[PDB]
């Protein structure tokens, strides 16, 4: 049973591009018709995006699908490793749920990770989740994201319901599409950080926005076990896992904790590793790539 | 000799940006949590600073009154960086500090402002202007700076400021509007 040389898993978890239209708080329930946030030039010559000068609140919204079927890849070469890999997964799955997965994903839609800078300094981030069944709402939430934190994944009922949708939906037992509104005090006329073209600035046709595999980084920000230090916090999921920003690139392969390693060693040789570990290895499969050779 | 109450500020690694982004908005929450907060014999100290790697400080250590610091803690404007950052607590300070130096100090490294403000007022010309100012005039100060890039130039710029040197006795003063020495020294522990 060697691997296969081709592998290809797509991604679950499908999140949209967020746009982002500027307004007033309080008047904050009607947030339907407010005007977008446009991208202007200023002088070498940059791009910026202010907020109107009479409104002092962001809104960022996109949407989300939750795909599931977490474990048939789209593309492999061999017959027997992909039936082993099927009986590793569904073994996985009727050992214990999707729950710790989707508790951490509720934890990223709790709070406001979507919003990278914009949520530095703020007075208040009010969180606003619908799930949609038609041309209806059938269940809304409203959290506040300064009081969830940062880094501690603290339960709640409510958490623990949208826990059970997700975990709902990446189960395959039905369909999930969650539209998520984000609210943001920052100030009259001050600065709002679309994301960056390669000073130009991505936009949609007269809005900025953000990048969907911006969003689709925040989202999921799972990995607390680093063999290194699990002082600073959980940082995104990745093989060989790393970060762009810090220039470090932590879980190396000279250890034994790389997705590679850990996915060779659990599906060839049957040596199953911490049960912590399989989270992040399943979190990799939700994640998707081209893996193999 | 007699300020006594220090408040730390001790800096966590965070994904979503560096220390130098971390020192740049909390640079912002010192200019506005200082000099639009009130309180003049108010200072900070910059702990990791090194010359030669261009650095800003890898842990905040306050320097303030009793009261100065003990009404401090509970700022619901220092929020937010409750969940980026960590806190402290109030500590005393031993007899002997050693008198450092650490404030704000701008350079003039460009002359092209000059010569803007110098072809509106002097009436100089291209070769006239440009030969009139010569080309060493104008230096890179390679002090600790911090990327404030905020809504004036959309790029990534440096920051400026001058320390002094190190000593034994005390002389102590009024802070200036960012909590820094312009005059008056400061501790360094």
């Amino acid at each position: 049973l060697s691997t296969a040389s081709v592998l290809a898993f797509e991604r679950k978890l499908d999140p949209s591009d967020a746009l982002m239209s500027a307004g007033a708080w309080a008047q904050r329930d009607a947030s339907q018709e407010w005007p977008a946030v446009t991208v202007r030039e200023k002088s070498q010559t940059v791009d910026v995006a202010n907020l109107p000068s009479d409104a002092d609140t962001l809104k960022v919204r996109f949407t989300l699908r939750v795909l599931g079927g977490a474990g048939t890849p789209s593309a492999c070469n061999d017959a027997a490793y992909r039936d082993k890999l099927l009986q590793t997964v569904a073994t996985y799955v009727n050992d214990q749920g999707f729950a710790e997965l989707a508790r951490r994903y509720a934890h990223n839609l709790a709070n406001a990770r979507f919003l990278w800078r914009n949520r530095v300094g703020a007075e208040a981030v009010e969180v606003r989740i619908n799930h949609i069944r038609q041309g209806e709402v059938a269940r809304a939430w409203r959290f506040d994201a300064l009081a969830i934190g940062l880094r501690d994944f603290k339960a709640d009922a409510e958490l623990d319901a949208l826990a059970e949708l997700i975990a709902s939906g990446l189960s395959g037992s039905g369909h999930v599409l969650l539209e998520v509104v984000a609210f943001a005090r920052i100030g009259d006329g001050q600065e709002v950080f679309p994301s960056q073209e390669l000073k130009t600035l991505y936009s949609v046709r007269d809005a900025a926005a953000i990048h969907s595999q911006k969003i689709g980084n925040a989202l999921r920000t799972i990995d607390t076990w680093y063999p290194d230090e699990d002082g600073l916090g959980p940082i995104a999921v990745e093989p060989y896992g790393s970060v762009t920003s810090q220039g470090k690139a932590y879980r190396q392969p000279k250890q034994k904790l790389d997705f590679y390693t850990l996915l060779d060693n659990w599906v060839l040789r049957d040596e199953a590793p911490a049960v912590e570990q399989q989270h992040y290895v399943i979190a990799n499969l939700i994640r998707g790539g081209v893996f193999g050779e | 000799f007699t300020m006594d109450h220090y408040l730390d500020i001790r800096l966590r690694p965070d994904p979503e940006f560096p220390p130098a982004q971390l020192m740049c908005v909390l640079f912002g929450k010192l200019h506005q949590a200082l000099v639009a907060q009130g309180g003049d014999r108010i200072g900070v100290s910059f702990p990791d600073l090194d010359e030669s790697r261009s650095r800003l400080g890898e842990r905040l250590r306050i320097h303030a009154s009793a009261d100065d610091l003990r009404a401090l803690l509970a700022r619901p404007w220092l929020e937010g960086l409750r969940d980026h950052l960590q806190f402290g607590e109030p500590a005393v300070v031993p007899h002997p500090t050693p008198y450092r130096q650490v404030s704000r100090v701008q350079a003039k490294s460009n002359p092209e402002r000059l010569r803007r403000r110098l072809m509106r007022r002097h009436d100089l010309s291209e070769e006239e202007a440009r030969k009139r100012i010569p080309d060493t005039v104008a230096r890179a100060l390679d002090l600790p700076f911090v990327t404030l890039r905020s809504q004036s130039t959309g790029q990534h710029f440096r920051l400026f400021i001058r320390h002094g040197p190190l000593q034994v006795t005390a002389e102590e003063g009024g802070f200036t509007c960012y909590g820094l020495s312009k005059g008056g020294f400061v501790p360094w522990f």
